């Protein structure tokens, strides 16, 4: 998919990352999965179904998707939040799960 | 000589579900007369049986759309009344109050697609003797199942047989049980012709033999 | 009956006093103890 | 008094059998309960005798040395496939246990079928005769035949999750060997499911 | 606790089949779908293959027939072997367990959007 | 009678065998239904206690008799000395349902309140001992008769009405060691 290479948000300030694909890759009816991966560690799923948080994940993370654009917004940013974020969705035309290029969130 | 009542101790306390009727505190009053008022339903179970309700699905939508990818199983849900798929259904809502339920649960599947599109769907009930649901339309063929082609009659109703070791089964599955209390039920689309973006509406209604008992009060 | 000894029809109906019981369209140990071989097995004197 | 019992196509005949003992009921209870909605179907293929090897009885073993085999045991036969392929099934055990001795060695062995078996504290072993049982002794009968109708809280219970009947053999009298008599006598049990019924039909892998 | 562990060669000679094994502990390998995800160095992830509970063994369409995945419930190990390994396809390999069983299979997980990967494991290159 | 005795046939000898006369016997007191009627105290009792069998002490007469039969079906007549409103719900109903108060509840009374509750177990007959736990050797959770929730319960009394017992098991009466008799102190009038 196509998303910003990096986004910078200060601690205690809400940060929004936007993931945009195509109508086939992300349908209005369809939803996307948000994965947060710390460098040197395996990826962790933060948002599944594009509007919910997996067990063991804090409530600050929020995911909103409109049309072909899926946006993950993090509030009350913390030192642990800095990581590489990947948005994963299934493209019907491709018929294979398609992952985003990758967005790195940096806290000033 | 006054009769000796010899009243008992420790019993006769007012009970919320007690059958005893309280003494009348007012004079007889004749209420406005209503004769053969329309829509009156004597039994809650009859209302669930008479009119079927939709099942919750992905993104709060009842119809199961034909998978874009080559997947023969449209959806698989636990047979227990307290299941996410049936969470929004009316039959589960009345059933939630009752402690346990018995009898077959009827599932009505009605195709809602254009005349040019023709597809074949199979609904298979899997008993709780396996760790997981029939993985595929063939593997699930061995267990009780019905395959119906979509023709002039859009809706095909398959009744889920109720088979369990216990005569009655708890309506809501307890947290301690890590596996479904009763068997999962799976809907499989074995063959679809030009069914891309075609939706089949699936609904659940109380069966003729279906009955509820031991009413209790779970928080909703 | 069990230990009920009040000689009067119970105030509450059977359906509310107990759990009404159903059947499917006995006392095996009484049958056994009754079918008990009594007496000798050979000639008596 | 020779007694011949035939289940399905397999017949076991014991010349020294003292008789057949039925535990809790001459016949089984009504098969079609409110649960399963009449889906249960009787299978006569599974009603066959299957041999099993119990603890070998020896003089060293003392009184109270009970050996318990839970039924249904692992089965490589049609019945074993049937329990694996069917979610709920009910059958009468009809357990037959035969210990062959020279009849010059006198020992009393008590074989009983106890429902929902729980380990005894050995105080219970003295009154363990309450359950249906027969005594296997070389002096009179080398084979004990016990038929018990299946009894459970549920009409049909998955065998993998719970097993209702466990065959238990207890040595009432320690076997006393003699020069003429057999040094030790092995114990084997031929058990054939009776009136087995299956329902729910479980999908194969 | 849920734990996934990957065991395999870090360096392999090209033009050979790469075999990997995922050692699972904490959850029964027969109740949860396992998906193999490979990532390219500093590159977006690419879902590679998956196996459902009953062993659907679905493979990603782009690399389909270049790899075979076999999972054994008794040994609690999921094995993914990739044939014709090449220098271009060099990235960390992640083995994860899907909450659902046979949720997608053709796509290795997250096609429905209801069940999501619970544990991604340590990972292996 | 010189019965074979290896087939375990039920043979009972009588006084008439050697010139004696068999006396009339009345067994109303030892009847299984009659013996179960007496109330048996349940220990320990705590808030939101689940009113189910095998809580009663084994040694207790109602408990020993109940333990004697593997399968028992009866209607309870629970007596609870609650210090707060007590709510009783069916076994199928969840723990959260006790707080609702829509289900049967008894308001506080000066004396302990006695409430008769029907047997709601889904199983055809409850089992004192179950072989193999039921999940996805401990007796299953479904066997409990009901759940009663109160602010605090001083004591709980359980009485079985119309109890039926099947498949008898060993009584296991108190063991006597190094004695020819138990020699317990029987009630004696003061001299």
């Amino acid at each position: 998919l196509t998303q910003p290479s990096s986004v910078s948000g200060s601690l205690g300030q809400r940060v929004s990352i936007t993931c945009s694909g195509s109508s086939s890759n992300v349908g209005r009816g369809n939803y996307v999965n948000w994965f947060q991966q710390i460098p040197g560690s395996a990826p962790r799923t933060l948002i599944y179904g594009a509007t919910s948080r997996a067990s063991g994940v804090p409530d600050r993370f929020s995911g909103s998707r409109s049309g072909n654009t899926a946006t993950l917004t993090i509030s009350s940013l913390q030192a642990e939040d800095e990581a590489d974020y990947f948005c994963a969705t299934y493209d019907s035309s491709s018929n294979t799960a398609v992952f985003g290029s990758g967005t790195t969130l940096t806290v000033l | 000589g006054i009769v000796p009542v010899a009243c008992s101790d420790g019993y006769g306390g007012l009970v919320t579900t007690d059958p005893k009727t309280a003494d009348p505190a007012y004079g007889m009053v004749y209420n406005p007369p209503r004769t053969n008022y329309p829509g009156r339903f004597t039994n809650l179970l009859d209302v669930a049986e008479a009119c079927p309700t939709f099942l919750c699905f992905d993104d709060g939508k009842p119809y199961v759309v034909t998978r874009a990818d080559e997947q023969r199983l449209l959806a698989k849900f636990d047979l227990s009344l307290a299941a996410k798929h049936m969470s929004n259904t009316y039959l589960s809502g009345i059933a939630q109050y009752y402690a346990q339920y018995s009898g077959t649960i009827n599932l009505h599947f009605m195709f809602t697609g254009s005349t040019d599109s023709k597809a074949r769907y199979m609904v298979a009930y899997v008993p709780p003797g396996v760790t997981t649901p029939p993985d595929t339309p063939e593997r699930a063929a061995h267990c009780i199942h019905a395959e119906w082609d979509t023709g002039l009659n859009s809706k095909f109703t398959f009744s889920i047989p109720y088979v369990s070791a216990a005569d009655y089964a708890y309506t809501a599955s307890d947290v301690a049980d890590t596996t479904n209390v009763q068997g999962w039920v799976c809907i499989y689309q074995i063959t679809h012709g030009k069914a891309e973006q075609d939706t089949l509406v699936v609904s659940v209604s109380a069966g003729k033999d279906f009955e509820l008992r031991l009413p209790i009060d779970p928080r909703a | 009956s069990g230990n009920t000894g009040s000689i009067i029809n119970n105030y509450y109906m059977q359906q509310y006093q107990n759990s009404m019981d159903t059947q499917l369209g006995n006392d095996w140990f009484s049958k056994l103890a009754s079918s008990a071989f009594t007496g000798l097995f050979g000639a008596l004197l | 008094r020779i007694l011949t019992t035939r289940n399905g196509h397999t017949t076991s005949t014991t010349q020294s059998s003292v008789g057949v003992t039925y535990g809790y009921s001459t016949g089984e209870d009504h098969v079609s309960g409110p649960n399963t909605s009449g889906l249960e179907t009787r299978v006569v293929q599974a009603e066959r005798f299957f041999k099993k090897h119990l603890f070998d009885w020896t003089t060293d073993k003392p009184f109270g040395h009970i050996e318990k085999l839970e039924l249904p045991t692992d089965h490589k036969g049609v019945y074993g496939q049937l329990v694996d392929s069917f979610a709920y099934m009910r059958n009468g055990w009809d357990v037959e246990v035969s210990a062959v001795g020279n009849q010059f060695n006198g020992g009393c062995l008590l074989v009983a079928m106890v429902p929902e078996f729980k380990e005894f504290t050995t105080r219970e072993k003295y009154q363990l005769t309450l359950f249906p049982h027969q005594f296997i002794s070389p002096r009179t009968n080398m084979t004990a035949h016990i038929t018990v109708p299946y009894l459970g809280v549920n009409r049909y219970d998955q065998y993998n999750k719970h097993k209702p009947w466990t065959l238990v053999v207890m040595v009432v009298s320690p076997l006393t060997t003699s020069s003429i008599g057999a040094s030790q006598i092995k114990v084997y049990t031929n058990i054939a499911p009776t009136h087995v019924h299956v329902a729910g039909e479980l999908p194969s892998k | 606790q849920v734990q996934l562990r990957e065991s395999g060669p870090s360096l392999v000679k090209p033009s050979q089949t790469l075999s990997l094994t995922c050692t699972v502990s904490g959850f029964s390998l027969s109740r949860y779908q396992v998906s193999w995800v490979r990532q390219a160095p500093g590159k977006a992830l690419e879902c590679l293959s998956s196996i459902s509970a009953g062993g659907s063994t679905g493979y990603n369409p782009a690399l389909k027939s270049r790899l075979s995945i076999t999972k054994d419930n008794s040994k609690n190990e999921v094995s993914l072997s990739v044939s014709t390994v090449t220098p271009e396809d060099t990235a960390t390999y992640y083995c994860a367990k899907y909450t659902d069983n046979y949720d997608s299979v053709n796509a290795c997980g997250f096609y429905s959007g209801n069940y999501y990967f619970d544990a991604w494991g340590q990972g292996l290159l | 009678t010189t019965a074979t005795g290896e087939s375990a046939d039920p043979v009972t000898t009588t006084v008439e065998n050697y010139g004696g006369e068999t006396q009339v016997q009345r067994r109303h007191h030892t009847d299984v239904s009659f013996i179960m009627d007496r109330f048996v105290q349940i220990k320990p009792v705590s808030p939101t206690h689940v009113i189910d069998l095998m809580q009663t002490h084994q040694h207790g007469l109602v408990g020993a008799m109940l333990r004697a039969a593997t399968y028992y079906f009866s209607d309870l007549e629970i007596v609870v000395n609650h210090t707060g409103r007590l709510t009783w719900v069916p076994n199928g109903a969840p723990e959260a349902a006790l707080d609702n108060t829509s289900n049967p509840t008894a308001y506080h009374k000066a004396p302990f309140t006695r409430l008769a509750l029907p047997y709601t177990a889904p199983h055809r007959v409850l089992a004192t001992v179950y072989n193999g736990n039921s999940k996805y050797a401990q007796l299953p959770a479904s066997f409990n008769y009901g759940a009663i929730r109160a602010t605090e319960i001083q004591e709980l009394l359980v009485r079985m009405k119309r109890a039926e017992l099947y498949c008898p098991r060993p009584l296991l009466a108190v063991k006597v060691t190094s004695q020819d008799r138990h020699k317990q102190k029987i009630i004696a009038p003061a001299k």
